[PDB]
């Protein structure tokens, strides 16, 4: 068995060095005719396969990325490091590490899970947290959709929690979209409107870049 | 009384020079009260630099040097290390006692930013055959030395017995901390995942365990 | 040159306490000997100054009706006593040297004693062995509740190059050790004053496997000869001398039509090496397809790929 | 570099059902063509190799064919296991190069969105911007369009649409649409509408509200 | 089972001579003795039969007045004394055993002694090596000039896998022996009576050469790898301890620029075992030139030659 | 140094097995890529390659002999053997054993003398020797060439001689002629013409394959 | 006086039946007579055979049996083996002696032919110090038991000192024998190459030496 | 197999002059081939291999180039050793194959033949045949021809020829011609004669004899 474990920086300024960690449990970097591979996605599904190092110590890279790239490890820690010199948002990606060399023709027989990479301009930004209340009455003993909108925020990720996880289901937290350099998302939760106006309906809105915790509360609108 | 005054922090880049005064209530530092200069590195270490106004201990590098500018006594550092980076304090003579000043603190620039090295440590049977649990997370190595520590079990805990020490300088200028979560050993027992997150210059490092 | 202080000191208000400072590695009687007070997120404090050649005490007007200075010669060691103490009084106190012959001045300081006064009730440490939990050697010891204030950690191996770190305390009164190891047991021991509570905790988990080379050789045409027999060798070095298997495959499907040689080669002490050979036929290599020897040991696969080159 | 092309880029089934996805050369890989799979939140797992190499661990139900610069992947009786994302990758030559993917969703009954729709809070009106938000929680199948309308009249800039993985345990989707005015924009209007077309519905589900309190 | 008599004995005219037949393997008393006389050229004639058990001596009528026969029970010896000896009494004489109870029949015969009667003068042999003259172990020795008439030869060596061959002499009274060898000495001893003209002649050409086992093996690419390192490998076995000297050649032009790693890998008493590496570039094993390692040892060239598998 | 000699029957008759011996002497028939090959001329001085064995022992043959050759070795005695099966008269030849792989790219090292060996349905015959000598007179202290005809024998060779080896110089022996199955050969000594009236001028003829020995002298005609 | 006639030779094939008579100048062969059947072998080798009449000796393959045919002894070999090739005396018993036959020839035949094994010695340096010389050309394995020895010096020798043996069968029923050039120290030094040929069923081997 | 061809078959050359042999091969044998010497009375001995590398004892005035299907081989400066038999092998394939061979003769002044006739003896006419004798003795160049006539007439049946090899001692060649008749045919006739055409005379020598005693 063997273990690839991916560690990165999550976000990096454009002209700087990034540089990627895979942590190996199992087996050596140096046992006999082992191969580590660094390989990336794409936002467009586009897989790359950069580069790799070999157990014999040896690198072979993309022609691609020649000049740019250097792969290098550390056997006693048992770990293998990807360096990219001047990054571009061109080179925001999934960074995934590899074994192959178990089977004879050149096939990755392990993976990590992999580590996201931005590559922006931009800086650590706290979220501002609006409420999501309906715009009309409510029908006494209706379902109610309340949510939360986390808007302008960097990097990733944000934890949205609804009453501190006592509400636990009719959640939808939707996936953050990237404008200009910022995200934004939104939650929601559906509860009886009976519960609305007798019990306190608040997002609890945790963004650990920026060491911010929020909590919002669902006030019914006039 | 007489009282010794020196400056609250100095700042120099590795490779400058930088001059650290030492002033006396009762006018004008002379030889007579040996003007006496002493270096305090992290684990409460002191190091005897300069004697006199200007005679250096054996043992002393050469770029520090002492003497006498207007009417305060003087440390110059003539090519700064890293190495230097430490509380100097001054203390002068008076006829029957020795008086110390409120150092200075000399911080060196140009030392590279470092991310923490984070390590997660289940509790121990012994403790879980009481009542309670602590999971230790240890943070060490990281530059600047602010940091802030997160835990996640059940999602997003809210206070549960998350507890952090402040950051505290390292022989190597790097600084380190630790952070406990107390939790019931029945709150043990029913959760599984358990993780640990550290926040540094904007970046998080996360270690976790299990079972 | 050394100076040796307790690390740290209990007393109850109004008693008195008595610090020691014991010396090693210089002329004891060549030295003066200084007394400094400082207190948490304070200044330094000068007390007294004792010459060990004689009797040349001397103190700051402040301390004097609180502190006594002595030198014992025979053990090497300077005393300082305080008297009438209270919580004004809870400070670490450091011995130093001062050269008195030709120039004035200071090099060498002692580690200093933490003197707590207090008629507060005691707290005895809780030592708790940190699990290292796999997926790493990271040791450490927890020291849960514990009270007058101060505690202090040292550490036991079989030898090692070994880096320890004590960390700070919680305003909880809460303390971790932990140890990194660049195979064999770890322990740690804590103290707490009042008197010598002395607790320690004990903790491995060692690991052993061999890991062998692996040589895979070819054995190809003799420009002489019309017909050359294909031989591939599978060089196994350095295994463990009782435990090595090897399978061969073609195309990463297993062989076992052929039969293949393997022969012990070496033995040197616990360790081994042998060499396993497998006969292909010169279609079979002129084919470019790839061959194997798969070396399991210690329930570890080890490989080894060839195949004639290409193009 | 060869260049791998694979279709179909999105497969809908039930299980018991047979699947075939295809991976076309730029240029003859032999026979040295990939198959990998992954499941949601699980790294990526290698299927078959060489063509038609099953590792020890893939199950008889997966099977590949092919050579030269045409090789497909079969999947027969499928377990709800197998509904993820797989892909191809040459392993002829140097640099190793892979395909688009495919990704294998399981079918489920058709369900109409739940459309809910939200004006802006005071607190961003505060600062000058607003948010008009809609949700269409829990439909299926995925295809759906939203239209916004401000007074009857549409609306296609500052529009932001976000859509869910499908549901691990309804197999649904669920997706967000935000429209974002400036305060001086957004104050001009009365009536806000979003309009959710849909499978399940000839016409359109449409969610308003009024600006007037 | 043995009827040991000698070789050749001689007589001067009218004189008288005593044969001798000693027994070996068999019960002496339970056997009777005859005795049968065979001149060159002509058949066999009946002498006389005697049973060692008691005193049973029958003559024929024609060697009654000639022969006596005796037998010897303590020395197991059967005895033919010759009278009134003259040249029609130079002959063979056999003794052979029969058995008499229950059926009569022949078995074991003797090899003969040669009785030759003359006046005539002695010439004693003349013993010359004969040296094989390389090109080849077949030793020999050459018997040049003797007479009465017989002559005897026997070989001595240190053990070995020999065959010897005894030649029939010239009537210019010649002889030769001579001896195939399958390392040691060898020496030829030669009788000729009358009396024991034992001579004795020695010779010896040794040989010492150890022939090792030459392996070429070759690293060949590694499918997972881009770029692999070609390196060769003459493995030398079982050569001369401190004898052994590698040189290498690409297309039959000896390397000079590149340096080879030759190192020892056994050793076995005064054997050794011995491995050259060297590296070739991807393009020179490709390019389908030959290589070769030259091992020089003891004088020898042995040679080892590869090249990629063409077509 | 190593050296080849080769060893045959030196006539053979056809249908039967032609066996023919290489002796080596330096070297190993084992030594390390040594190949001992059998190589053959024909009278019209074309080069046949017959085939090897290998230091292995391994054995290849050319596809025109195959089915018909068999090359065997004695590796104590440091000989190597060719068999050749139902010989006709086209395998009449002068074979030769040769040695390669010193050098790296199949040529041959080392070669032997060669054995002749001729293919005839033809037996053992001893020679006729007549007489050459003038058939006019000889001009008075002029020199004279006579001679002896050693004609109808089989196989070869035949020594020829003047006087037992007095008249060594002014000699001419010609190489035999193959008619039928029967060799014909002539030999000349020149002498004065005073010294063959009144000395012997005899020629000795040897065929040891008959133990022939004749001696003709040479007499004036009339 | 009694004699004892046998037949001079016999020739049998190997597998086949061969029988071998011996009869009495007194009449009848009886059993009274004891006829004796031995067999010689090359360098003297006299093997008891049959006693009696019919009587086999212990040792003895069971081929060879004994009888009375006619007025005559018999010795029957049913199933000749190539190595009964020998000389085979019959004997019998007259009152107070033994007179033996002429002995038979057998002969088997089969045998395929052989070429002679050659090896030539050159003279000693004892030898070369006396005033003669003396090479010598040994000969074995040779069948049929005929052969011709010629030598090269000069050319071709006429008389010098060629001398040689007459062949003598060896116990695998081979023939043997050796030739010998006796030449003077001084012709030795003079001459330098040598070379004897031996000639068998018209086939020469050809030995050859030097210095 | 590779087909080579020699050229020339004969050369006749002084020492110290240059000489050069080819080889064509019937298909490529890119540079392997090898060129061999072999002296009257001397086993072959291997001077060039691989198209252009000598042994290490072959003299540097002998060398070889060419590559694809034609090589030469080229020697300068000739020594009085270097006049022997010469012949090609390639060594690209298996079977080896070689060439015809050249025979490099060494050149003299010319010298007219010795002729002499000699009639068939009495010991071989009582056995019924009949055998004339005619040597042309110590010749050069080789080329000549001899015309055997009985009474005027010419015959070319029942006529042998010999040429002796290049004489190692006066570089010359001598040759016999034996004419073999019946008894009964040689009895027929009376002038019986041979005439030897050399370069070394315009008319040919003529020898004769008369059957009549
Ligand atoms: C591989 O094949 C070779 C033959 O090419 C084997 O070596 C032969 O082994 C036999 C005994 O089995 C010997 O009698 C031969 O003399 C050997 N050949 C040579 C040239 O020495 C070898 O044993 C085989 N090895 C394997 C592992 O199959
Ligand atoms: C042949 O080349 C290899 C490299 O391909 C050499 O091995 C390297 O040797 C150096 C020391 O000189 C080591 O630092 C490297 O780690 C080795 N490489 C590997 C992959 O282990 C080898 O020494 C060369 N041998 C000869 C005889 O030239
Ligand atoms: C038990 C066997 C463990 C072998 C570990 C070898 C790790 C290093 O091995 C080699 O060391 C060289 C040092 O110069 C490096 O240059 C090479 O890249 C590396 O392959
Ligand atoms: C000092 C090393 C000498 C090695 C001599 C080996 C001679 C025989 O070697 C091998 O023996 C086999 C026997 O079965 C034969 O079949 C093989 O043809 C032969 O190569």
């Amino acid at each position: 068995d063997v273990q690839l474990q991916e560690s990165g920086p999550g976000f990096v300024t454009p002209s700087q060095s990034l540089s990627v960690t895979c942590s190996v449990t199992g087996y050596s970097l140096t046992a006999s005719s082992y191969f580590w591979n660094w390989i990336r996605k794409f936002p467009g599904n586009k897989l790359e396969w950069m580069g790799y190092i070999g157990y014999d110590g040896s690198v072979y890279y993309n022609p691609s990325l020649k000049s740019r790239i250097s792969i290098t490890r550390d056997t006693s820690k048992r770990q293998f490091f990807l360096q990219l010199k001047t990054v571009t948002n061109d080179d925001t990606a999934l960074y995934y590490c590899a074994r192959h060399g178990y089977y004879s023709s050149r096939v990755m027989d392990a993976w990590g899970q992999g580590t996201s990479v931005t590559v922006s301009s931009a800086k650590t930004t706290a979220p501002s947290v609006y409420p999501l209340a309906p715009g009309s009455g409510d029908t006494t003993n209706s379902m109610v959709t309340l949510g939360c909108l986390v808007k302008g925020y960097f990097p990733e990720p944000v934890t949205v929690t609804w009453n501190s996880g006592s509400l636990s289901s009719g959640v939808h937290t939707f996936p953050a979209v990237l404008q200009s350099g910022l995200y934004t998302l939104s939650s929601s939760v559906t509860v009886p409107s009976s519960t609305w106006p007798s019990e306190t309906v608040t997002c609890n809105v945790a963004h650990p870049a920026s060491s911010t915790k929020v909590d919002k509360k669902i006030v019914p609108r006039g | 009384q007489a009282v010794v005054t020196q400056e609250s922090a100095l700042t120099t880049s590795p490779g400058e020079t930088v001059t650290l005064t030492c002033r006396s209530s009762t006018g004008a530092v002379t030889t007579s009260n040996y003007a006496n200069w002493v270096q305090e590195k992290p684990d409460h270490l002191f190091t005897g630099l300069i004697g006199g106004t200007n005679n250096r201990a054996p043992g002393v590098p050469a770029r520090f040097s002492g003497s006498l500018i207007g009417d305060k006594a003087a440390l110059t550092i003539t090519g700064a290390q890293t190495e230097d980076e430490a509380i100097y304090f001054c203390a002068l003579w008076y006829s029957n006692h020795l008086v110390f000043g409120g150092g200075t603190k000399l911080t060196v620039l140009g030392q590279p930013k470092s991310s923490p090295s984070v390590t997660l440590f289940p509790p121990s049977s012994e403790e879980l055959e009481t009542n309670k649990a602590t999971l230790v997370c240890t943070i060490t190595d990281f530059y600047p030395g602010v940091v802030t520590v997160d835990w996640k079990v059940d999602g997003t805990p809210v206070t549960q017995g998350m507890e952090t020490t402040q950051p505290s300088k390292q022989s190597n200028n790097k600084y380190m901390a630790s952070s406990y979560l107390t939790l019931t050993a029945g709150a043990w027992e029913r959760h599984n995942s358990y993780s640990c997150q550290v926040t540094h210059e904007g970046h998080t490092v996360e270690k976790s365990l299990s079972r | 040159v050394q100076l040796q202080q307790p690390g740290a000191e209990l007393v109850k208000p109004g008693a008195s306490v008595k610090l020691s400072c014991k010396a090693s590695g210089y002329t004891f009687t060549s030295y003066w000997m200084h007394w400094v007070k400082q207190r948490p997120g304070r200044g330094l404090e000068w007390i007294g100054r004792i010459d060990p050649n004689g009797g040349g005490t001397k103190y700051n007007e402040k301390f004097k009706s609180k502190a006594t200075l002595t030198v014992d010669k025979p053990s090497s060691t300077a005393y300082m006593q305080l008297s009438s103490l209270t919580s004004e009084d809870s400070a670490v106190y450091y011995c130093a040297r001062m050269w008195y012959y030709g120039t004035y001045y200071f090099d060498y300081w002692g580690q200093g004693t933490t003197l707590t006064v207090s008629s507060a009730s005691i707290r005895n440490p809780q030592l708790y062995p940190l699990k290292p939990c796999k997926g790493t050697m990271t040791l450490g010891c927890l020291v849960k509740d514990y009270f007058p204030g101060p505690v202090t950690v040292t550490w036991y191996s079989d030898s090692l190059n070994m880096s320890t770190v004590n960390f700070p305390a919680l305003g909880s009164e809460l303390k971790v050790t932990t140890s990194q190891v660049t195979a064999k047991n770890f322990t740690c021991h804590v103290t707490h004053p009042p008197s010598f509570n002395e607790s320690r905790t004990i903790l491995v988990r060692p690991v052993n496997i061999t890991e062998p080379t692996l040589e895979l050789l070819h054995s190809s045409c003799d420009p002489n000869a019309f017909h050359s027999t294909i031989q591939l060798y599978c060089f196994i070095y350095g295994h463990i001398l009782n435990d090595v298997s090897v399978s061969w495959l073609m195309d990463d499907r297993e062989i076992t039509d052929t039969l293949a040689q393997t022969v012990l080669i070496k033995e040197e002490g616990k360790l081994a090496s042998t060499c396993s050979k497998l006969n292909i036929t010169e279609q079979q290599w002129m084919s470019e397809s790839t061959f194997t020897c798969k070396v399991t040991s210690q329930g570890v696969d080890y490989l080894a790929h060839t195949r004639r080159c290409p193009d | 570099d060869v260049q791998m092309n694979q279709s179909p880029s999105n497969l809908a089934a039930s299980p018991g059902e047979t699947v075939s996805i295809n991976c076309k050369a730029s240029k003859s890989i032999s026979r040295y063509l990939a198959w990998y799979q992954q499941k949601p939140g699980k790294a990526n797992k290698l299927l078959i190799f060489s063509g038609s190499t099953l590792q020890s661990g893939t199950p008889s139900r997966f099977s590949g064919s092919g050579s030269g610069t045409d090789f497909t992947l079969t999947i027969r009786n499928l377990e709800p296991e197998d509904f993820g994302l797989y892909f191809c990758q040459q392993h002829n030559e140097f640099p190793l190069t892979f395909g688009s993917g495919t990704k294998l969703e399981i079918k489920r009954a058709d369900a109409a969105p739940t459309v809910s729709i939200f004006p802006p809070s005071s607190e961003q009106l505060t600062s000058g911007g607003a948010s008009v938000v809609c949700f269409l929680n829990n439909f299926y199948p995925k295809d759906i369009n939203v239209k916004w309308k401000i007074d009857g009249s549409e609306r296609q800039n500052g529009v932001l649409n976000s859509w869910t993985d499908q549901d691990s345990k309804d197999s649904t989707y669920s997706m967000s649409s935000t429209l974002t005015l400036t305060k001086d924009e957004y104050e001009r209007h009365n009536s806000y509408t979003c309009e959710a077309t849909h499978k399940t519905s000839t016409s359109p589900i449409v969610k308003s509200f009024n600006r007037n309190e």
